[PDB]
């Protein structure tokens, strides 16, 4: 089943050719990949350890959870409150890491500690779920993630308003990969090859990311998320470099469709607005959000409820380079809190609490 | 986006029993109508997203 | 300065609590062998030509009851392994248990019956015990200390370079197991803990090739496989290499590993042991624990090397190299 | 059918729990010497020329402070003492200890602390132990386990017909003290416990008498002086006549039992030693006792009679006559 | 300080007048008790097995938290729950035996059981004082008890009235014991001498039980609670009865007074009026209880509420033989339940739950 | 009616502080106003009853 995309020889094979390949180099090669179930597979299965000196694969800020802004953050706990008072009490679900989340005012757990009903769930099924089992209740899902997370939003929202239910909101900040990936291109980040994540792909497909390659010349390849599919997608990527190829190659073809996935397309087309919004220490890129729209108001929680969120709310806490990390500038074990005060268990920073958090992902592995 | 694939195993509407080698849960396929008994998918979040080929 | 769950989940945190205050604090840790300090699977007391192993064991598991055992076959079979890693035999039990105020006395009878009939599996008796009620809401505590006698006492520091690495079953199954009862995740065949004394096993290798030339032990229990390993390596001063293609898995715990976003190296198991042997008995050691009813998928993972001493190297699938890092505690899916 | 309170009192309502339940669930129950059905302080293993008394006690105290001590002090102190009422002396200690989440660090270090001291004190090490930690809001559970060796192992069931019977201080001074504590009752003296290692006391009556000569021991713990009595009497199936007229207790404590309603006679004792010896050396033991620190109030209550076997007979200050009856369990003043 | 009157030489003298004195007595004298206090003084100190086998010493109706009638515990549960609904929660306090009294619809410890705030003191200033802490809240003493409780009670409504205290109520429930001893006497309970309660009289004096003796020729002696007052008052009863003397001796004159204690005898009479009362068990005795004056009916918790207490309550369990443990015509040991199903753990009576009960007595004192 | 007698040490308005032996405790005095130091009362329930002569 796929075993060919973990075998040994076949993975012994593809580093060897890769390995051949930057012998005759010149310089370095800087490989890109955005998602953080990459930087997984990269390090859990010690692919670097693998590689040329002159060949290097860097994390990008594929990482839904660690780039959701704390303003969206702290509006959704300011909400909590102001339904206490109201004297309607609201059940907030949320995904496990990002229940942990810090920001200057505190997690969506140290609120569960005030007494509020805050609750971890897998994906927005369980939230729904829970809508229909407590009637005489809000309930409202922190929705953060990619397309590939947003999906299964929309699909969901379908079903609501057919439902016509009531007590189903959510709080709306979800995010694109591409305009990232642009943003991360006029400001510098250097990089010769880019590693596009597979599932979010698979969702808007090989046509999604083409606008990228044509208006920048930078070699993509599609990948699956199996140690080979990596591997391949290093050396398809060094290929098109010294080659002077600039073109996009399909290597998840077997789960990507080159259009992509339309249902899902309209689906979040049907629901979602492409929108400016900001990014967790990385700044506010444009067209890079997705917010309800107009006539969907009734799904956000925001359109209940008007709070006031304090600013100048910093998005890191001192000594924090996540935003660097983010960028696929700096290493994890580059920054000083590392596997020191910041741990998975005591997080400093929001790439260590993530699941896909490149620091938790480096510390969990133990990097070499 | 864990991603793990599973075998569909029972088609029901929009659900579906999907088997990741010994374990079984049910996923949405709201997002891949086409889903079939025997076809393999990708899941996140309890729902399927594509089938492999 | 508050306790955390993380301080008593078998990871690093509760080392440093151990290192920081426990071993800190308490200045008298010795009977004439190995002693609190050493933090081994038990203590040692030289006693004539013989040696007594000591060891207490608290258990808290939630439920009581789960897929392949309970807290009593648990409370009974952790107690015996440790003396068994340490290489003694089982003498007898003394058991403590701090009931719930209310809790229903057909679970206390169940529990008792499971622990009777693990204790006659070694065999192994019950011969003092003690009995508290609290309103406490808790269920049930089960505390068993036990005491055996080694001829040749076994240390997590007697590891050698060269030496081989076995384990004498599947990696992840108790773990695992209880975290997809929690989530109400199903099976085509039940996945179930395999919680279970393994003194037979530790003899049977002894019994073929020698208790000389049995290096090291432990059964890996909380933080599972990597914390045991990696606690062998510091204690022994060694480096330890392992192949991840030869560590025995099922399909069921790969695949709820996965689902649940936990290797299953760092989740506990309650019917294994770790075994460092002599390089040239790891054949008969492997074959002699195959050859038992509880070591019938026993593997060599791997080989005590001289680099990286202290530290636990990981040969991934496909020919990568990582650290096997020590979890920091309970694992949380 | 619902475990209660009382099922943990040390009383008669624990020894029902034990006879319906514990025991009768359990099957396999000895290892040599005496076994959990003797019920005794501990159990004892033949080994060689020696015997190895093996023991364990679940500490759950609240609150972990009070006034003469604490649940560190108390650990220490229960194991060693019902290691000391076997005839046995300290070896070692195994400490098991099950912490609530957010237990304040300092607590857990102030405990260990006082563990060590009263440690020091026997003297006696602790090779071994083990930390668990719930969410439960219990504050804190101390297990404590510990093996001794016993030249002259001592049951419950020696005492003798003429025989007499001694206690080694104040009796009610534990129980009695924690519960003026409760009920926010105040001292010009404070009334502290008298929890306290007493196998100096103990080892001076041996070595004053002989082993030959110490028909019976044990620590009134839980259900004090009458329960503990109660159990010599049926074990050894005499009967016992104590005068109520020698029993010493503090003015303190006869006042603050009288107000909370309830006999000094059937409280726990953290620091008291019931002993049966024989007639002709009851004075040397005595005075033996006496000599001790711990001793100094010992005193003469009774002696073993052939009549009413299996029961306390108390001849009150009057000259009356009544039982001593065995508590049902836990008092409540 | 007294310590003769627990004096071994001053009993074992006492024990041998009266040993005397039986064995030239025809017959058998019967000497009757009514104070929980003083049997457990009797059975403490083993003074039964002193006595000469023509002897006998029983314990009367001693006991206010035994006799007191099921309908008015069903009662103030009744009002628990009418406030529970009526929106006001009410703080009740009882005394540690009788919180677990049984009657065939709970004790008040059931009641906690359901989440009520019921509490334990040990006198009724600590109600006082929860009265006062909790403002926003009614506290309720049910109280029960003979004059010498009757009196703190008493005193505690002049401080509560002066204070103007508004959630300071009580459930009357006072008993007295001279009328029950008229009304044993009226239906044959036999006896010819009685020791009268020390403490009762403390408050009543020598002269509230005179009316007895006149009216019966009965001799009566009141006496203390230390092993020599009791041994001391049956010597002095056994031989008003072979001289044939009919009086009263106030054995007990360190502590009691002729006329008694005025003070507490006005305090009484300010608030309390003698009525007619059930006693458990026992049946309805006429001027033998004390309710409220119409004037303090503002303190009476039944004068806020009004409950219908279902008719036919059994006063006992079936088996339960305390009714005639109560009239001295029964021992606990007669009882089949007695240290079988009954116990003070686990109570089927009230004699057994009481702490002045004689089942509790008798079994908490092993008696042979 | 437990009645245990305890000797005033301190009398301060309707309160008193009784001594039982080397346990102290505040008592009532409503129904023995003329109660001062030194003298030995009967308490029941937290009140002083009598005067022991
Ligand atoms: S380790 Fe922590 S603190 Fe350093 S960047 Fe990564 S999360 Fe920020
Ligand atoms: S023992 Fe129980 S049941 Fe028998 S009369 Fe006394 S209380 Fe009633
Ligand atoms: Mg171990
Ligand atoms: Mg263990
Ligand atoms: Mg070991
Ligand atoms: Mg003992
Ligand atoms: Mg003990
Ligand atoms: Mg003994």
């Amino acid at each position: 089943p796929f075993e060919a995309y973990r075998s040994r020889e076949v993975a012994m094979k593809l580093v060897e050719k890769i390995r051949e390949e930057a012998k005759t180099l010149d310089g370095e090669i800087r490989i890109m990949h955005v998602c953080g179930t990459h930087e997984d597979t990269v390090t859990r299965h010690g692919i670097r350890s693998l590689l040329p000196e002159n060949v290097k694969v860097v994390s990008g800020p594929g990482c839904p959870v660690c780039i959701t802004p704390v303003e969206d953050i702290v509006a959704m706990q300011l909400i909590m409150r102001k339904a206490r008072e109201e004297g309607e009490e609201i059940i907030l679900t949320t995904f496990g890491d990002m229940y942990k989340i810090p920001t200057p005012m505190g997690s969506f757990a140290d609120l569960k500690s005030e007494g509020f009903d805050v609750r971890i769930v897998y994906g927005i099924f369980d939230t729904y779920r829970i809508a229909k089992e407590n009637p005489d209740k809000t309930v409202v899902h922190f929705s953060p993630g990619f397309e590939t997370t947003t999906a299964p939003a929309a699909g969901m929202l379908n079903v609501a308003a057919q439902e016509e239910l009531e007590n189903f909101k959510i709080y709306s900040v979800h995010r694109l990969t591409p305009p990232a990936v642009e943003v991360l291109l006029k400001q510098g980040t250097v990089f010769q090859g880019l590693i596009a994540p597979g599932h979010v792909s698979t969702i808007i497909g090989v046509k999604g990311w083409e606008y990228l390659t044509e208006k920048y010349g930078i070699p993509q390849v599609v990948a699956g998320f199996e140690p080979n599919d990596v591997l391949m997608a290093i050396l398809m990527l060094i290929r098109m470099y010294k080659e002077g190829e600039a073109r996009i190659i399909n290597e998840y073809e077997r789960a990507v469709k080159y259009e992509g996935n339309v249902v899902a397309q309209k689906m979040i087309d049907k629901f979602f607005e492409v929108v400016d919004a900001k990014w967790r220490a990385l700044g506010v890129f444009p067209k890079s959000g997705l917010e309800l729209r107009k006539e969907w108001k009734d799904f956000e929680i925001r359109s209940f409820y008007k709070v006031e969120v304090p600013k100048n709310l910093p998005d890191l806490e001192k000594g924090c380079r996540c935003g660097a990390v983010l960028r696929g500038l700096a290493l994890p074990t580059d920054c000083p809190l590392f596997g020191k005060t910041c741990t998975p268990r005591h997080p400093v920073g929001p790439c260590m609490v993530s699941y896909e958090g490149t620091c938790q992902i480096f510390y969990k592995y133990g990097v070499l | 986006c864990l991603a793990v694939p599973g075998k569909v195993i029972e088609v029901n509407g929009p659900v579906a029993v999907v088997d990741f080698g010994g374990v079984k849960r049910e996923v949405r396929l709201d997002l891949m109508p086409d889903t079939k008994p025997g076809d393999w998918v990708i899941v996140h979040t309890g729902f399927a997203i594509e089938k492999l080929d | 300065e508050k306790i955390k769950l993380e301080h008593g989940a078998g990871g690093e945190i509760m080392e440093e609590l151990l290192r920081d205050v426990i071993l800190k604090t308490l200045t008298l840790k010795s009977a004439g062998g190995i002693g609190l300090d050493a933090l081994d699977d038990g203590a040692t007391i030289p006693f004539g030509d013989k040696h007594i192993v000591f060891t207490i064991d608290g258990h808290t598991v939630k439920p009581l009851f789960f897929p392949g055992g309970d807290i009593g076959r648990l409370a009974v079979s952790g107690t015996v392994n440790d003396l068994a890693v340490m290489g003694a035999e089982p003498i007898a039990l003394a058991n403590s248990m701090i009931i719930g105020e209310g809790l229903d006395m057909e679970v206390l009878k169940r529990v008792l019956k499971s622990m009777d009939e693990t204790a006659r599996e070694v065999p192994v008796p019950i011969v003092t015990g003690d009995t508290k009620v609290v309103e406490d809401k808790i269920e049930m505590f089960v505390i068993t200390a036990g005491i055996g006698i080694a001829e040749h006492p076994v240390s997590d520091a007697g590891a050698k370079v060269g030496d081989a690495v076995l384990v004498s079953g599947t990696i992840g199954d108790h773990g695992i197991a209880l975290m997809s009862h929690r989530e109400g995740i199903a099976f085509e065949t039940e996945l179930k803990s395999d919680v279970a004394p393994i003194w037979d096993v530790v003899k049977a290798v002894a019994e073929t090739i020698g208790w000389e030339n049995i290096h090291a032990m432990k059964d890996p229990t909380r933080a599972g496989l990597s914390n045991a390993l990696n606690e062998i390596a510091r204690k022994s001063n060694v480096g330890i290499l392992v192949r991840e293609a030869d560590i025995p898995i099922r399909p069921e715990v790969r695949a709820a590993s996965e689902m649940l976003g936990i290797s299953p190296y760092d989740v506990a198991n309650e019917g294994k042991v770790v075994m460092v042997v002599a390089r040239e008995y790891a054949e008969e050691a492997l074959e002699a624990m195959r050859k038992t009813e509880k070591g019938r998928n026993a593997a060599i993972i791997g080989e005590v090397i001289a680099d990286y001493r202290g530290k636990v190297l990981l040969e991934t699938g496909i020919g990568g190299k990582r650290f096997m890092e020590p979890p920091e505690g309970d694992p949380v899916p």
